[PDB]
């Protein structure tokens, strides 16, 4: 694939798309 | 972190896989 | 606030809004 | 909860989440 | 333009796009 | 109303315009 | 879980808060 | 307005309740 | 209607809303 | 292109129709 | 990556994320 | 087509790639 910019809710939307049923963690502070 | 490489810079869907459980 | 039905990516968007800088874990069943 | 930045459609998405069946008004001009 | 099915937050997004700076009222039934 | 019609049926962008300020 | 409850049923923002870090 | 305190600055979901009907 | 700014995924969301069943093409490079 | 008139500038839904098939 | 159900605008968002600068064609059936 | 398959069934990101320019 390619690389792109993902800010705010768009990043979590992408994580949902990529991880799906595996689940994921969104940790900005880290 | 995930942010430092996506909003300020750019990231790939491949890298996003790093945050799946 | 009110109750609501949140499916797919909509739940992730809701978690993002509710948690903010705190971050969150998205963990679907099996 | 916490505070965050909500621009454009993200703001209306948040209003929908918070208000739900109560409905809401989105008035930029005001 | 075309007709379409708009449920939940998707309707709010559509209203945002159609109304723009004019703003809008989101008023669901009872 | 429009919220119900758009979801249970279908609706046009022109019908949505009736709800702009 | 919460992912299933929110979609097959309904859920509150307060219940969602249990899943913040 | 709602914008002056969300996009340019920051706003809370609590404040958003002010715009519900 | 009016004019507005549509960036990234928001632009494709708008194209989907406007074109619907007619389909559309999203070509950034052009 | 579609971008040069939407993200950097502003575009109308009418203009978006130009990209439908 | 994982498989998933993508309806309406969600499919367009997925295409946007997968294709990036390459762009894409959204072509629904009849 | 892909638009129908992804919604009535399920689809992969790899199948979606066939529709990139
Ligand atoms: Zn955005
Ligand atoms: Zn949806």
């Amino acid at each position: 694939f390619v690389n792109q910019r993902l800010c705010g809710s768009h990043l979590v939307e992408a994580l949902y798309l990529v991880c799906g049923e595996r689940g994921f963690f969104y940790t900005p502070k880290t | 972190g995930i942010v430092e490489q996506c909003c300020t810079s750019i990231c790939s869907l491949y890298q996003l896989e790093n945050y799946c459980n």
